[PDB]
């Protein structure tokens, strides 16, 4: 059901130092730690989508950022294929909690948000619900060693600041994820802007303060 | 002879390999305070598996229409199953019931069904019978109890 | 197992094994991070998986053992220097059998002196200054007078 | 001024024999 | 000490608890060789 | 002004807690490597 259209703006983020997250659960006080992990390169070409939907590859990590469109960008789909022949993920949010379930959903052509995304319910394997908590919403998805990691951090007011993304869930689903798709949550009968960046194997020098927070 | 663990003089004679030690200070060994106790700490066990609801169910399904329940993402506490009648008959294959409370598993499946007394011995890998061939059969490489 | 602090014990915090002294820490951890590491990547602080309290991990006391002797030709009396440790810790590890060297020097009183190089047992500290005969460390020397 | 300007798994640091004093 | 000189781990407690004593022997031997080489290098540099 | 180094930090190594750290199997395996521990301890004592 085609109900929306997007535009691809590939050239953006001339000044970008946002792709930073906590690589592990280790506390460090006034320590300059050298980390080799899947980070987002600084000043990289992040694709900007201006929707008024398409499938995007995962390729070992993806960065997601959303504008102050509250309750608009509140869905994410993951899986190697959008059909019932293989397992697929499904994540939804209601600005207070996160509901995650992985099943062999039969996705439609353009899910818009529930029967609006899938048409069947095959033999699922896992389901989870997260704990409760202009603004900026950043997200990072990883599928290393079967554990699906998600990092997030909310901050008011995009390139004029620095903030590290804290881990939220560590879903041990173990499914193969190659492609992903976002849900715009169209109103039943827009200005939804979201950024998509891909992680790469790079070395970073993390700066920890006295309280154990990544400062730079 | 010199017992090297008797006194510090014997220890410095051991280190110097000489019965006569010269005036001075000699490093013989290193001291260390041994651990007094052994502490093992784990988070509170709260995600209990649904086996309690499976065993405490009112009526089970038939032997030919048994319903399988999926057990995952929970702590398999096998000690709580003793609250029912003590008529449990344990017959495991490939795993020990005592060491089962210390191992990990990916997915656990529980099959429940009601049969008579004579068919209890038929629920085992390699058996032959009416129920074992037309109602419920276990594989040769079955792992569980 | 229950939590024990201010005591050298073998701890196991959710798979993190080791030995050390657990004390109350002033470190303000974040909810997602559990254990802390210093610049040399050694575990120096952990959180209780149940109480959620941050506990400093201090390695149990160790150091070199030095024997001070005037020479076999003079006398068999010796003094022991526990390098890099307070005399109180040595007294605690001697009262309760926790010290690695099985031999123990008799503490007759006024013979256990605390130096900046370590705890000295077997020699009495006098206020008179003499020429250094046996160098102990930190300006303290020993002699047989 | 000179003193103010100039500012564990088996490794022990031994103090010098002569102190700063 | 955090480096595994061709070993599955460097904690010296996971090796004795995961694999058999025969293979744990060669793993501990590799770790001992690595740490002894490190100590020798340190002592040589300290002598220089 | 002329500044000249006179001494450096005196260092001692257990040679056993570093390589093994309260491991009995590691100590028994290290006992087969000879007197490298003794040489290292003697060199460090000489430097000190």
């Amino acid at each position: 059901q085609c109900v929306n259209l997007i535009t691809t703006t590939q050239s953006y983020t001339n000044s970008f130092t946002r792709g930073v997250y906590y690589p592990d659960k280790v506390f460090r006080s006034s320590v300059l730690h050298l980390t080799q992990d899947l980070f987002l390169p600084f000043f990289s070409n992040v694709t900007w989508f201006h929707a008024i939907n398409p499938v995007l590859p995962f390729n070992d990590g993806v960065y997601f950022a959303s504008t102050e469109k509250s309750n608009i960008i509140r869905g994410w789909i993951f899986g190697t294929t959008l059909d019932s022949k293989t397992q697929s993920l499904l994540i939804v949010n209601n600005a207070t909690n996160f509901v995650i379930k992985v099943c062999e959903f039969q996705f439609c052509n353009d899910p818009f948000l529930e029967s609006g995304v899938y048409s069947s319910a095959n033999n699922c394997t896992f389901e989870y619900v997260s704990q409760p908590f202009k603004n900026l919403r950043e997200f990072v998805f990883k599928n290393i060693d079967g554990y699906f990691k998600i990092y997030s951090k909310h901050t008011p007011i995009f390139p004029q600041g620095f903030s590290a993304l804290e881990p939220l869930v560590d879903l041990p689903i173990g499914i193969n994820i190659t492609r992903f798709q976002t849900l715009l949550a169209l109103n039943r009968s827009g200005a939804a802007d979201y950024y998509v960046g891909y992680l790469q194997p790079r070395t970073f020098l993390l700066k920890y303060n006295e309280n154990g927070t990544i400062t730079d | 002879a010199v017992d090297c663990a008797l006194d510090p003089l014997s220890e410095t004679k051991c280190t110097l390999k000489s019965f006569t030690v010269e005036k001075g200070i000699y490093q013989t060994s290193n001291f260390r305070v041994q651990p007094t106790e052994s502490i093992v700490r784990f988070p509170n066990v709260t995600n209990l598996c649904p086996f309690h609801e499976v065993f405490n169910a009112t009526t089970f399904a038939s032997v030919y229409a048994w319903n399988r329940t999926r057990i995952s993402n929970c702590v398999a506490d096998y000690s709580v199953l003793y609250n029912f009648a003590p008529f449990f008959a344990f017959k495991c294959y490939g795993v020990s019931p005592t060491k089962l409370n210390d191992l990990c598993f990916t997915n656990v499946y529980a099959d429940s069904f009601v049969i008579k007394g004579n068919e209890v011995s038929q629920i085992a890998p390699g058996q032959t019978g009416n129920i074992a061939d037309y109602n419920y059969k276990l594989p040769d490489d079955f792992t569980g109890c | 197992t229950n939590l024990v602090k201010n005591k050298c014990v073998n701890f196991n915090f959710n798979g993190l094994t080791g030995t050390g002294v657990l004390t109350k820490s002033n470190k303000k951890f974040l909810p997602f991070q559990q254990f802390g590491r210093d610049i040399v990547d050694t575990t120096d602080a952990v959180r209780d998986p149940q109480t959620l309290e941050i506990l400093d991990i201090t390695p149990c006391s160790f150091g070199g053992v030095s024997v001070i002797t005037p020479g076999t030709n003079t006398s068999n009396q010796v003094a022991v220097l526990y390098q890099g440790v307070n005399c109180t810790e040595v007294s605690v590890a001697i009262h309760a059998d926790q010290l690695t060297p099985t031999w123990r020097v008799y503490s007759t009183g006024s013979n256990v002196f605390q130096t900046r190089a370590g705890c000295l047992i077997g020699a009495e500290y006098v206020n008179n200054s003499y020429e250094c005969d046996i160098p102990i460390g930190a300006g303290v020397c020993a002699s047989y007078q | 001024l000179l003193f103010n300007k100039v500012t564990f798994n088996g490794l022990t640091v031994l103090p010098p024999l002569l102190t700063d004093e | 000490l955090s480096s595994k000189f061709g070993a599955i781990s460097s904690v010296l407690n996971d090796i004795l608890s995961r694999l058999d004593p025969p293979e744990a022997e060669v793993q501990i031997d590799r770790l001992i060789t690595g740490r002894l080489q490190s100590l020798q290098t340190y002592v040589t540099q300290q002598l220089i | 002004t002329e500044i000249l180094p006179v001494s450096m930090t005196k260092t001692s190594v257990d040679c056993t807690m570093y390589i093994c750290g309260d491991s009995t199997e590691c100590s028994n395996l290290l006992l087969q490597y000879g007197s490298f521990c003794t040489q290292l301890k003697r060199a460090l004592t000489g430097i000190a």
